[PDB]
């Protein structure tokens, strides 16, 4: 419904990341994607677990750091109109335990990855380059800024 | 009766997949997809892991 | 454990030194008991 | 500050399993929206929506289509829940106009037949003024033959009657003040009155659950606005220790002022402030108090008073008290009550005062007959009976239904009872199967609320008899069984 009908926040994008059961709802879907892709017949386990990988980054860059704006209308006559969500989240505060949880998870898929796959240097190179494409975004400086004008508006 | 649990028990499936609110032709797409999955699933135990599953399975109807 | 060794011993030189930054990066990141905002403001 | 009563109040957690279903629930919908916008963008489903006109295709679009992402996949499937049309006076019993859709709630096209005698949980009539027969009827018919409806200027213009200084006398009387204004609408009194108060270089505290006309007025004037979490003196008073020892952000400076924006009983969560505390804070601290009373001032007290006379206060010690007549009182308009000097200044620089039209003569008195007869000015046993009656229905349907298995917020005074459905299909399938039944209820999302808590407020009136109340819980309890909505670990 109407965003302030029971809360007065005028953005709750912000909040979604702190609620109750979404950290283990986030691990369970990653749980369920190692699974269904377990499930393929002619696949081997490295190459399943590097496919493991290149899609939750993917879809973890897709989501926090291209989607700009909210899904809604808000009160504050669109603030967060150009923010990515990893901007909006917590309203600006660069650490917190949502953000170390959503930095640290990137690092320890590519550890169990790299330990599933025999430590391959094609592989190595793969997982590197998404576990960069992931973990550059996160850092505290490179915050509000667009290379080269692509994503501004 | 038991056809009315199984209903029931659709209508919960429904009511947690939020499939009670999307249009016909979106349910037959989530559930094909879903069949789908799990047939491969049981396909590709069967075939590579060992019946162990099958023998418990096998233990409890007997 | 043992066998959890002779893998790690098994990867290259590089591999392990990426691995060991990472993990001293996630201790950063764990002990960054600093909750910085992000914002600067100066006076007229 | 220290309470003469026990005060009892429980928000229960939601369970894990449901947390999680809920999450489930939430992305399945978003993933089937990204496809439908996929779909629409390229023309293979033929959008049944209207389109800015040929002639300005070339202008910049007026509005931006990710903002109207949960409106056009989530709002729009359960749409048939709210703006329900009623033809008759909103008692505790409604009839509802029928409406059937062919598009999945793209259209509504109205059927002939109407539904009757549809149990009324929606509505705010909470002492039970809302009558087409009485003798607050015949007042406003009277006085409409006589003054007309509608005045066409403005207090501090010709548009000032006698009728508005009758109301705000009785006003005064009632609430226990010095003196008192009234205004047209509940919302215009905040988003006109609080930008008069405060300004560039005050402070504004405002709670975290405060309505949307409290925040417009807050931000409408130029005072810095900080909140604090709902019911949360710990957080309150480090707020206020913070602002007056750091002063003002940029150029520390003292604050030239600080105010407290609270409410009396907050709708949608179902509790009541805790007054004392708030009280002795601001006394603490040199504080000023901005009262919201609207849904308090007829449901709660012994002669319903309020929330001060609830916690067996001084009506002094508040400095702003803010009011509405349309949930108790069954009429439009609204009323700020303090002292005489605050009176005075707000009647020389009050937006509504000086640019907007005021109240029209048959609403007032309507307010003035309802309020006469609360506080038993004409002598006959009603306005006591409907007090007690309320506070009655309230106790019984709150045990009832906490006995029943399900998960209640608020305090157990309160006329407003949010039960939890925490999903986001249970919502519409509530609402429908409720309607299904003849029981009227109000069903709230997700983008209002929190993510997993999505809720259904009954208002309890004092209207309500016995039978009906039992004929509601047994058709609660039937659906409970049907959508598994009992989630209380506590007692089921
Ligand atoms: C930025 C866009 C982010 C899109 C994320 C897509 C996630 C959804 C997805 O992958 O599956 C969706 C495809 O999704 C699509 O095919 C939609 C692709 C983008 C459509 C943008 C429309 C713009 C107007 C479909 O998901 P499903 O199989 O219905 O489950």
């Amino acid at each position: 419904m109407n965003v302030g009908t029971a809360h007065s926040e005028v953005n709750p994008n912000t909040r979604v990341m702190n609620s109750r059961g979404i950290w283990l709802s986030y691990v369970l879907a990653i749980g369920l994607l190692h699974i269904v892709l377990l499930s393929i017949p002619f696949v081997s386990v490295p190459v399943v677990w590097t496919l493991t990988n290149l899609i939750h980054n993917m879809g973890m860059y897709i989501f926090l750091h291209t989607v700009k704006g909210t899904p809604f209308e808000t009160p504050d006559q669109g603030k967060a109109r150009l923010l990515t969500h990893w901007e909006q989240m917590d309203y600006g505060v660069q650490f917190t335990a949502s953000r170390k949880f959503l930095t640290i998870t990137p690092i320890v898929l590519y550890f169990l990855t790299s330990f599933y796959t025999k430590y391959d240097q094609i592989h190595f190179v793969l997982n590197t380059v998404s576990l960069m494409s992931v973990l550059i975004p996160k850092l505290p400086q490179l915050h509000g800024v667009r290379i080269f004008g692509i994503n501004k508006y | 009766r038991a056809w009315k649990q199984m209903s029931w028990f659709y209508y919960q499936y429904l009511l947690v997949t939020a499939l009670y609110m999307l249009e016909p032709w979106e349910r037959t797409v989530f559930n094909s997809m879903l069949v789908s999955i799990v047939g491969m699933a049981l396909y590709t135990g069967y075939v590579f892991m060992p019946q162990h599953i099958m023998a418990i399975l096998h233990y409890f109807e007997i | 454990l043992v066998e959890m060794v002779q893998a790690l011993y098994e990867a290259p030189a590089y591999h392990l030194i990426l691995e060991g930054i990472l993990i001293l990066w996630i201790i950063r990141l764990l002990f960054s008991k600093t909750y910085k905002l992000q914002e600067r403001s100066d006076l007229t | 500050g220290l309470y003469k009563r026990p005060f009892n109040e429980a928000f229960e957690e939601t369970p894990m399993l449901v947390a999680v279903l809920t999450y489930v629930g939430y992305g399945v919908l978003t993933l089937f929206g990204y496809l439908r916008d996929f779909l629409r963008y390229w023309r293979i489903e033929k959008c049944h929506h209207a389109t800015e006109r040929e002639e300005q295709k070339d202008f910049v679009s007026l509005y931006q289509d990710f903002e109207n992402f949960y409106t056009r996949n989530l709002y729009m499937r359960i749409r048939d829940n709210w703006n329900r049309p009623i033809c008759s006076v909103p008692g505790a019993r409604v009839d509802i106009m029928e409406r059937q859709s062919h598009d999945y709630n793209w259209s509504f096209k109205y059927t002939g037949n109407i539904i009757k005698g549809v149990i009324n949980m929606g509505s705010y009539n909470y002492l039970g003024f809302a009558r087409n027969t009485g003798s607050c009827q015949e007042a406003a018919a009277k006085v409409l033959e006589e003054y007309g409806a509608g005045v066409c200027s403005t207090r501090q213009e010709i548009g000032n009657l006698d009728k508005h200084e009758e109301l705000e006398e009785l006003v005064a009387r009632f609430l226990g003040v010095e003196a008192a204004m009234a205004y047209g609408m509940g919302f215009a009194t905040n988003s006109m009155n609080i930008p008069a108060l405060v300004g560039k270089g005050c402070l504004i505290l405002s709670d975290e659950l405060n309505h949307a006309s409290l925040v417009l007025g807050a931000r409408l004037s130029g005072a810095t606005i900080r909140i604090f979490k709902h019911n949360n003196m710990q957080s309150l008073e480090k707020l206020l220790k913070d602002a007056i020892v750091y002063g003002q952000p940029r150029t520390r400076r003292p604050w030239k002022k600080i105010l407290i924006l609270v409410e009396g009983i907050y709708s949608m969560e179902g509790s009541i402030v805790r007054l004392p505390e708030v009280i002795a804070l601001k006394k603490k601290y040199k504080a000023y108090l901005y009262l919201d009373e609207a849904h308090s001032i007829g449901a709660l007290g012994p002669t319903g008073r309020g929330v001060v006379e609830y916690f067996g206060l001084d009506p002094e010690d508040v400095d702003v008290m803010m009011g509405t007549f349309t949930k108790s009182f069954g009429a439009s308009g609204g009323y700020i009550g303090g002292k005489k000097e605050l009176i005075d200044y707000l009647r020389t620089h009050s937006h509504s005062a000086v640019y907007a039209t005021s109240l029209s003569p048959p609403v007032v008195e309507q307010i003035i007959t309802s309020m006469k007869c609360i506080m038993g000015q004409d002598g006959t046993s009603l306005g006591k009976e409907c007090v007690q009656q309320l506070a009655e229905n309230t106790r019984y349907f709150r045990r009832r239904l906490k006995e029943m298995g399900f998960i209640i917020y608020g305090n157990e005074d309160s006329p407003v009872v949010p039960l939890m459905l925490y999903m986001p299909a249970k919502i519409g399938a509530f609402g429908r199967e409720m309607l299904k039944r003849n029981i009227g209820v109000v069903v709230v999302g997700f983008p209002a609320t929190p993510i997993i808590e999505s809720r259904a407020r009954f208002c309890l009136s004092a209207a309500h008899t016995k039978e009906i109340l039992d004929t509601a819980l047994k058709e609660i309890d039937e659906v409970g069984d049907l959508l598994q909505l009992k989630y209380s670990r506590h007692r089921l």
